[PDB]
């Protein structure tokens, strides 16, 4: 993808992440844990539902069509009826192929981008208290129990509380 | 002394292959099909008015072939013509059959209004054993085969004005006998003539005597013509022989009606989109069942599948 | 003992809703309209040569219906047909009328060249009270109603070669009497025939006798046919009755000329794009006024509006 | 947007920025201020004008047209004239809908991208003298009078001049 | 004491200009062309079966104009018609020529099967010095000019059923003499009639006497008509004068055959795509050579060039 | 470009990089050098070959088409044949113009993205041992001989081996 996260610095996805599209896994003094991130999940889901709703909007109704199968040879007028219909089908087949190609490229890029956005957001929340290990994981340089992790996941982590302990362990 | 916090995304064991701008095949977690490629095999009778022609083409129901007179004054959204349909009346041809079939189908109705034509000096209601109506000989219910009265066939010259506010469709015909004796024996004249005119249009037909292949006992033929008379215009029929006269007009309507060829059975269900293969759902934007459709329908494409990704790239390892 | 430096972007209290691939409606700071949906209601008389066929259709001006005589030798880029037009000459029909109307409209000129046809043995210049020219009887100005002379109507057999370097358009006709009495009184023969041919093509018409509805006093009719003769070819007319003869040819051109039905008045202004609703500007890429257009025009679409974002997403609050 | 700045880590736009599309607000010892960035603004305006000029490029001119209204029922070839024109109008209506959808998606993404580019550029000028606060703002850990702020805005800030003071306040 | 590591990308002194959504001209390192705009000027004789008609049109080979009889029973994928083709037999016309030429071209074969028609009471095998076959007079190889035998011309009434499982194409004609003397001297009746019918179709032609432009010695004409007879149907021919009879049928096929007008010489080479300018390669997706094509061909577009970028933006200097 | 690397924080390209699309230049104690990065080069190339192969996928094949040039004025039927062909040619010309514009915009964006991706991967390998100088170059705060540079380019550099030396040079 354009953003280098999915199938990039994130090595692989998580078949065990069942309750979200993106999320957090941690290991600390009390053990290991996992949680879906609902905002980034819902941002991807809303965008894909948007694209999916636009695709099935105005694709419909016609009543009088010309004849399209013929039981007798006739020459000129039948030749033009057939050429108009083959021309039309070729143009719509091309439209359908290109539409799905562009939509699919865009879906892969926007979901890659939401993964990257969540990573950057988390890194900004940790402010000198953590380092990017280069694989989508942060090494957190202070004691960080389940409540501390949960404060990171729910956006209320106060980096100043731990800055001194963390700077001391980093340097 | 620390902890590790890892960011990630989900995956599934087996995803779906889709196409992109750069890739013929790339695996995503989920996709949805955009091409409708299946049918139940049945035409749903709602919400469109389906008229099953069974043994009858639309033109035979229009003219009034006796086994088709069940369709008199019928209306349809979609008239369905079956391949088993057959004619069982006087052998006939329609120059520009396809156009007549098309304008009647588009009008959506066989509403017929009988008018009081006066055929002075000719015998009316001619019939044939090629066209039995009950046990006895007969004819198209909407046409009037006029022959000589006694031993003369005068020049017919009748008129019929349109004082209504809609268009009138007159269906009429010309008889082509196969021998000169038949010609004189019916229309005591060696060469017939039929001229049907309004104020801005006209047609004159000269019959042709000669043998054609036998159909239902006959080597003669009738030729079918039509004339539309708009409000304020006049219909004038002028003939000195061979006229197959109209008994009235059909009421022209405009709307969303059409006709389709199909052998698919009709069922009691709901489906906005009809194809000759049967009804199809119209939730997908494209379809591969048939280029012939009726109703609110997905657009026909040559592809039999087109997968739209609805999830991220699937990286299970 | 520091500083804060913040990055940002502008916003406005209310922007414009636009559509994207993902969103039926999303707000941006500014957008531009891509669909032309309004007209002045008037046809501008520059830069195209507009020709108003006031009471005259193009076919009646072609044949020379007398109240259309003002249009002789006229030219146009766009001929405009009014709904108030009427015919006031001999009742007629044109088989494949639309084709003749289209090829004459596309030719762009009614320039007529009178030629010296010799009709030996017949009376020329027949007329009718259905086609009055002044208080007296008359006929189409470009057609020649030939009838019996004395007691004969010979077989006409005339030829007319095209030694020029352009195509010639011949307009001719066949008379359909309402009675056998009429037929023999005008053409002594009891059943006529008109045969018009070039070296590689031919048309033969057989008249039709019968009563039709009265139009301007008449039950008889004329049917109009055309013939194009290319340089080096020749025209041959062969008839033993009922011919409505040509007086010459129309000169054929190729170009950008056409025809439009419209009741919009002509005005003094400049506009490259004309619709039956009037002129429209052609700066936008799409238009919603009429699928019928003439000139360099935006493409017709079903949407009455299409907004293209010309600014960023509008986020005045969180 | 794909880049996560506009309507992303930047909470909202500034109705008070009226002389540019992007820019800077600061707080220092001498007070608070606002200034537009000209280069980012002009980059976005030039791309949008470019796309607008391509859309209104070579459209238009005629070639002969068929009839599109009919006053009498005729059957087969009038049916074909109408089907040809309905098919053409439908294909152009689709082209126009998709063109505007793709173009608008791209205008939103490129303007978001210019915001993010200006943010990354400013962060790169500060070199350990600042920390990213997560909302589009830099905490600058040294005294930065108006001339120093202006040196950041015009790309002439020398980070070494302030590195020792800033490193001391950060750590 | 440290080190510097710099990341970068390549560049070239001058690349290729390409178009984008934003930019009319932007420079990339490399691009490839998508519009085929040149031809070798020659039609390649492989892999499609090309049939050069040289001096013969398809219709003249169909009827059997003697100098076109070298094409009897020929087949083609593409029939190529030359502008130098000429007719050299009885002067004729084909109402709806384009349709006959088209259905024959699409059928891809001139396979002709002679059938045993019985023409009781007429002379067969009429000829003309307008249509020499060798030193002597002759006629189209596939048509049979029937004339009076002795002093009568009976009412012909023959039938020919189609018991095969393919469609039969019958080509026939009607003779238009130029004088009443001719009409009676060939056919006893003063006015001929030709009626050709199947179970569900029929057509009747009435000859028309008169002069047409003088062509290869004659002022009369033949008019060509055709009739398809489906399996189970039957052909019935009924005529009392002026019939130009069929000798058999052409076998109808369905397939990928067609016809093209071109003066391009044929060459021995390989190419799937043919235009009237010659063959073109079909590796690029679009072409600008001719809207007329045959085979697996790039789509025609108005642009003579369209460059697809195949490398990054070229930034050799700031 | 959308990502701000090519014609962005990387001021210009290297006409001297002749064996790759992206790569590295270094200065250390043993001198200066240049090396192409193969993974990023091949990633961009594979994507462009991918889109080029999709664009050149099997082209149309029709045999019998209508007539498209005419020797005689005929009116209505010929007007419709010509209008059908002019309409088709306009619609395909529009498709071809839009196809290459979108493709070209995207080709420029993905090559720009591969550059930015390579820069971020390198920065993540260095972990407090280097600082981003803002022009696509990293200042490395320890002795890094040719083998060490090579260990960065082939993805095996161990930041812990040098962390103490580098932190000591960065902050003191
Ligand atoms: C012009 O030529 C035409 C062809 O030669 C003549 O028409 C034929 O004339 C005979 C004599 O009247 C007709 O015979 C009738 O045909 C029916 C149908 O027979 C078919 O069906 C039965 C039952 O299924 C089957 O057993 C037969 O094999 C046939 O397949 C018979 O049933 C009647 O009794 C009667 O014999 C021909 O049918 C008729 N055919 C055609 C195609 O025209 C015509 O009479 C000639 N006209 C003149 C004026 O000479
Ligand atoms: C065959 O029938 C038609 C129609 O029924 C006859 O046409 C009619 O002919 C009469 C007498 O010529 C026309 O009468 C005229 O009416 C006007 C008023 O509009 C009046 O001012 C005149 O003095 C004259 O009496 C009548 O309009 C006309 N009707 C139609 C519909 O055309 C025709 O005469 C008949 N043919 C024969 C040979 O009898
Ligand atoms: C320039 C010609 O483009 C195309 O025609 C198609 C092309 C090439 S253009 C393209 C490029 C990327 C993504 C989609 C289309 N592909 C791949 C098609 C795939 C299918 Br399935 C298809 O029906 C068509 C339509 N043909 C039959 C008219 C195309
Ligand atoms: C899959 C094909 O669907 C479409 O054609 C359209 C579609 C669906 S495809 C699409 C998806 C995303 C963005 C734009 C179009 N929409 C939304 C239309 C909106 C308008 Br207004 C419109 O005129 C059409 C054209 N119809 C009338 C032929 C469409
Ligand atoms: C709304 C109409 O858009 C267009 O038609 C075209 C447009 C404008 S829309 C567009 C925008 C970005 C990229 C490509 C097309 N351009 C630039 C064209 C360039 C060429 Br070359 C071209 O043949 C056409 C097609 N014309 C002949 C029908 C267009
Ligand atoms: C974010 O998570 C933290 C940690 O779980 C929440 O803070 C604690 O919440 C629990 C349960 O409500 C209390 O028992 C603790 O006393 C809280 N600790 C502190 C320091 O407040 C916090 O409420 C969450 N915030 C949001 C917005 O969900
Ligand atoms: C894969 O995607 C499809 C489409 O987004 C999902 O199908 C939808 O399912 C919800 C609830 O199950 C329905 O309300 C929608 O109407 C469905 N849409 C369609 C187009 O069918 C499907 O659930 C997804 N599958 C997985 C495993 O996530
Ligand atoms: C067939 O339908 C037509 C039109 O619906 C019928 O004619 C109408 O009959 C109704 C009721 O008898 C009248 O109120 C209308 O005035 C008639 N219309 C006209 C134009 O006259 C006709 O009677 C129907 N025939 C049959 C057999 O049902
Ligand atoms: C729908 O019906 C059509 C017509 O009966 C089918 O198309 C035919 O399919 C057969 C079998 O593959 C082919 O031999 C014919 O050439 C096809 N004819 C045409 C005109 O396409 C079609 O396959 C059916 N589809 C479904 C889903 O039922
Ligand atoms: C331009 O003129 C056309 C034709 O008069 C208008 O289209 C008609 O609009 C009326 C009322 O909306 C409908 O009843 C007709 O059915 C329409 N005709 C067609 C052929 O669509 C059109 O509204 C006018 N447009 C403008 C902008 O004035
Ligand atoms: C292929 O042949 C066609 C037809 O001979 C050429 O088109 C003609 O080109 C000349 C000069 O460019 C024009 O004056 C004619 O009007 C064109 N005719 C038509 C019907 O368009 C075409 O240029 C040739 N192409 C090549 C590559 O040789
Ligand atoms: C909106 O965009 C158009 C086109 O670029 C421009 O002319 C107009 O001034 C803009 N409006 C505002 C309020 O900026
Ligand atoms: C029309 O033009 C021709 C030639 O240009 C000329 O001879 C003829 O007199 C003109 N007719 C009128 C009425 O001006
Ligand atoms: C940048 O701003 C400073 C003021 O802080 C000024 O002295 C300097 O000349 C400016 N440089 C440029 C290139 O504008
Ligand atoms: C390449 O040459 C063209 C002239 O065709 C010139 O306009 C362009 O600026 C050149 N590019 C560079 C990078 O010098
Ligand atoms: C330019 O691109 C084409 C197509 O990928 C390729 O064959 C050619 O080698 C490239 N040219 C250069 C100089 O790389
Ligand atoms: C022409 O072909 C048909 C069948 O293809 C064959 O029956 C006939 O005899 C052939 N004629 C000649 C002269 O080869
Ligand atoms: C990477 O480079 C180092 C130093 O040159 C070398 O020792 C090592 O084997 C290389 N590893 C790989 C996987 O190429």
């Amino acid at each position: 993808g354009l953003f280098g996260a999915i199938a990039g610095f994130i090595e692989n996805g998580w078949e065990g992440m069942i309750d979200g599209w993106y999320g957090f896994r941690h290991q600390n003094s009390e053990g290991t844990g996992q949680a879906a991130d609902l905002k980034s999940t819902q941002a991807a889901i809303d965008q894909i539902n948007g694209k999916l709703n636009r695709v099935i909007e105005k694709t419909n109704e016609k009543f009088h069509q010309i004849e399209k199968e013929f039981s007798e040879v006739e020459g000129r007028i039948q030749d033009l009826e057939k050429y108009v219909e083959d021309t039309k089908i070729d143009l719509w087949s091309y439209n359908a192929e290109l539409l799905v190609a562009l939509e699919n490229q865009h879906t892969i890029d926007l979901t890659d981008s939401e993964m990257n956005k969540l990573f950057e957001k988390t890194g900004r929340q940790l402010r000198e208290n953590a380092e990017d290990m280069g694989n989508g994981c942060f090494k957190i340089y202070h004691k960080c129990d389940n409540a501390c992790i949960e404060s990171i996941r729910n956006g209320t982590y106060d980096h100043d509380v731990y800055r001194d302990e963390a700077l001391n362990n980093r340097f | 002394p620390g902890a590790t916090l890892c960011l990630g995304h989900h995956a599934v064991p087996n995803g779906t292959l889709v196409k992109t701008i750069t890739d013929d095949q790339i695996e995503v977690t989920n996709a949805t099909e955009l091409v409708q490629s299946s049918s139940t095999g049945k035409i749903c009778n709602n919400p469109h008015r389906i008229l099953d022609g069974i043994d009858c083409t639309l033109i035979d129901a229009l003219l009034g072939d006796p086994h088709c007179d069940v369709f008199q004054n019928e209306t349809w959204d979609l008239f369905v013509e079956r391949s088993k349909a057959f004619s069982n009346c006087y052998p006939y041809d329609v120059p520009d059959y396809a156009s007549l079939r098309s304008l009647v189908a588009s009008s959506g109705t066989l509403e017929f209004i009988t008018e009081g034509f006066t055929w002075t000096g000719v015998t009316q209601n001619g019939g044939s054993n090629a066209c039995k109506r009950g046990p006895g000989s007969g004819f198209f219910s909407r046409l009037n085969w006029l022959t000589k009265s006694g031993s003369t066939y005068p020049v017919l010259n009748v008129t019929m004005p349109n004082n209504d506010n809609f268009d009138k469709l007159y269906i009429w015909g010309v008889h082509h006998p196969s021998t000169n004796q038949e010609q004189t024996s019916l229309y005591v004249q060696a060469s017939g003539r039929v001229t049907v005119s309004t104020r801005r249009s006209q047609q004159t037909i000269i019959p042709n005597i000669g043998s054609r292949p036998w159909v239902r006992g006959l080597s003669s033929r009738i030729s079918i013509y039509w004339t539309i008379v708009k409000p304020g215009d006049v219909l004038v029929i002028n003939s000195n022989g061979n006229l197959i006269a109209p008994r009235g007009y059909f009421k022209m309507r405009t709307g969303k009606s059409s006709i389709m060829r199909s052998d698919a059975p009709i069922d009691t269900c709901i489906s906005e989109c009809i194809t000759p293969n049967g009804s199809i759902p119209n939730d997908k934007p494209f379809q591969n069942v048939n280029k012939i459709t009726y109703g609110a329908c997905p657009k026909y494409v040559k592809q039999n599948t087109l997968k739209l990704a609805t999830g991220m790239r699937n990286v299970p390892e």
